[PDB]
C-alpha cells in the first residue's frame, strides 16, 4: 500500500556476528544442521596448542 | 501558524511505488501501479512522476 520500508539497516551493526552468537546461546553449537549449513568453525585442539 | 496546518504523526513526504504488474513488449513497456493515498492525506498529481 505505502511500501514503507520496515528494514532500517546500519553500517555499524553486525547482523552476522549477532546471529553466530545467538545460536551459541539458544542451542548446542557443536551439532551440525545441513539445512542452514550450520556447522561451526572449529580447529583441532592438538594442532593449535601442541 | 502552529496548529491545524501540519501533522505531528508518522507520515512520509515522498512515497515509492513499485509496479504491481508490468509488461515488456518489443515496442512498448507497460507499468501498472497502486497509487494508494492513505487516510487523511491529499496528493496533488503534479508531484507525481515516473
Amino acid at each position: 500500500a505505502s511500501q514503507l520500508n520496515a528494514v532500517v539497516d546500519l553500517q555499524d551493526r553486525n547482523t552476522e556476528l549477532s546471529y553466530q552468537l545467538l545460536l551459541d546461546s539458544i542451542g548446542d553449537r557443536t551439532r551440525y544442521f545441513s539445512m542452514w549449513n550450520q556447522a561451526v568453525d572449529s580447529y583441532d585442539p592438538d594442532v593449535r596448542i601442541i | 501558524p502552529t496548529h491545524d496546518v501540519t501533522t505531528d504523526r508518522s507520515q512520509r513526504l515522498t512515497l515509492r511505488f513499485i509496479p504491481v504488474d508490468r509488461e515488456d513488449t518489443a515496442y512498448s513497456y507497460k507499468a501498472r501501479f497502486t497509487l494508494a493515498v492513505g487516510d487523511n492525506r491529499v496528493l496533488d498529481m503534479a508531484s507525481t512522476y515516473f
